[PDB]
């Protein structure tokens, strides 16, 4: 269902990833994801047959994000998908392969312009479990802390807009100061160098 | 802004240094020579009178 159904997947995946010593089928599951699951923009793109399928289709090439930055999500022509609800919506399940962690550091970061446009869809819940999940993954791995980070300064800059007078957002703020605790130990110049203008505790300008 | 870039920020300098050249003339208050050494950078002028004497610089100027 992912991201179609955002908490579920990553609220698992953060949780495992914790516990278990198995980091690596469930690190390696991020990096290399078989499956994507989004909404579906409408219409040509060829199908193929067998029973009467809503189910079955064959691709041309789509950028989930169209024009805003070169950078973009493309899923190369002949993927295939299927149509998992034919309820409601046009929901699609694309076979195409992608790192999650890349994904995901590109839809957040879409938010904040709105520049770009996105197939996948924002929502402030998801930005809670997103950050957290990275949050986590990141300690866990935090060693091997180097390779993993997709998302440095954007979480900067998500905290510093995100500062609200609200819950949920408030919890999202939470998030973002988790990612940067574990960011600390991997590259900690930098935290510090963030924390000279993050916006909640300058007190020095009087 | 000139401190919060990690950037070359220029200009930001250069229209400072307008800026503090500009204000000093105007008020009276500011006025005389520590300031045409004064090129921009974080050799704030004002910055170090803050240190010594305090931050309190006075009412808000406006230009008339």
């Amino acid at each position: 269902m992912f991201p179609h159904l955002l908490s579920p997947l990553l609220q698992l995946l953060r949780a495992l990833v914790s516990g278990k010593s198995t980091a690596k089928k469930v690190y390696s599951f991020l990096d290399k994801m078989s499956f994507y699951n989004e909404l579906y923009k409408h219409k040509p793109h060829d199908v193929i047959s067998h029973e009467d399928g809503t189910l079955w289709r064959r691709q041309t090439p789509k950028l989930l994000y169209p024009l805003g930055g070169q950078t973009n999500l493309r899923i190369p022509q002949g993927t295939v998908g299927q149509v998992m609800l034919d309820d409601r919506a046009y929901l699609v399940r694309w076979e195409y392969s992608y790192s999650s962690w890349t994904l995901f550091t590109c839809e957040i970061e879409m938010l904040l312009h709105v520049v770009s446009t996105a197939d996948v869809i924002q929502h402030c819940q998801r930005v809670k479990p997103i950050i957290d999940l990275v949050h986590k993954v990141i300690s866990t791995d935090l060693s091997i802390a180097d390779c993993l980070l997709p998302i440095t300064s954007r979480i900067y800059m998500l905290l510093q807009r995100l500062t609200t007078v609200i819950s949920p957002p408030v919890d999202v703020i939470a998030s973002c100061v988790n990612c940067l605790t574990v960011l600390a130990a991997r590259n900690p110049a930098k935290v510090w160098t963030d924390l000279r203008h993050t916006g909640f505790l300058p007190f020095v300008a009087h | 802004l000139f401190k919060s870039r990690d950037p070359k920020p220029l200009h930001l300098l250069d229209c400072i240094h307008v800026l503090l050249i500009r204000y000093v003339e105007n008020p009276s208050q500011v006025l005389n020579c520590e300031r045409r050494r004064f090129t921009n950078l974080c050799l704030d002028a004002v910055c170090g009178y803050l240190v010594e004497l305090q931050s309190m610089s006075s009412s808000v100027a406006v230009q008339a």
